[PDB]
């Protein structure tokens, strides 16, 4: 399974991207950092993705998964399954951020 | 004194605890280069006195889908150990995603 990790703020902006993104979606980390994940999302799926990011912060660190179409560096729609959860260092009251594992999956059955 | 972000590193593991990814913050904290951890079991790096506790934490992680490890010691590259706590989450099982935060200087 081709996958990479990302960290996002609550709004969806990439604040960290693991280098395995190149093999997964074709972009360098530098091409994703500072951008919102929704900017790469198929228009039909953008609201689902926003709504998923909004909810995951309310689920007390449980995983929320979402499937969406991600525009690869070749301008092609790849099915991604993003499993997300929030983290906040328990020694602090820093705002939660979101940790994602992003995997190219099949849409088939 | 280190900021919060600077004492945390992310790692990914297969279900047997072998590293499949580690972020570079670990170098500044514990000495390892991520590439040298890959394929090694995290168990190789736990202090002997924490091994049974970490086995229990791994069992709880696999049965519940998430765990907070409680405090344990990880062996540092150049000797000694650092105290850590880890929040683990199973990604579905496909892999384990760990948020590791350092609780002490090297001892
Ligand atoms: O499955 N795991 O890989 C796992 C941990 N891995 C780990 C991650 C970073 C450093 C370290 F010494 C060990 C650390 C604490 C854990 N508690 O349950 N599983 C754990």
């Amino acid at each position: 399974p081709t996958r990479f990790i990302s960290r996002h703020n609550i709004e969806g902006i990439f604040t960290f991207v693991d280098h395995r993104c190149v093999a997964t979606v074709g972009y360098q980390p530098q091409e994703l950092l500072g951008k919102n994940i929704v900017e790469f999302c198929h228009p039909e799926d953008q609201q689902l993705l926003r709504d998923s990011f909004q909810q995951v912060v309310k689920l007390k660190g449980q995983v929320l998964s979402v499937m969406f179409r991600f525009r690869s560096k070749n301008q092609e729609w790849l099915w991604m399954r993003t499993s997300s959860f929030t983290f906040q260092n328990p020694y602090s009251d820093e705002i939660e951020y979101i940790i994602c594992t992003n995997t190219n999956v099949k849409n088939s059955s | 004194f280190k900021g919060l972000d600077s004492k945390t590193f992310l790692s990914e593991h297969s279900m047997d605890m072998k590293f499949t990814y580690c972020d570079d913050r670990i170098t500044e904290l514990i000495g390892y280069h991520p590439e040298e951890l890959l394929g090694r079991s995290a168990y190789e790096f736990y202090h002997a006195l924490d091994s049974e506790n970490m086995t229990k934490s791994h069992q709880n992680l696999c049965t519940k889908g998430q765990v907070v490890s409680g405090q344990y010691r990880m062996l540092a590259k150049h000797g000694g150990y650092v105290w850590l706590e880890t929040q683990g989450t199973v990604i579905y099982p496909q892999c384990i995603m760990c948020v590791n935060y350092v609780l002490s200087e090297i001892e």
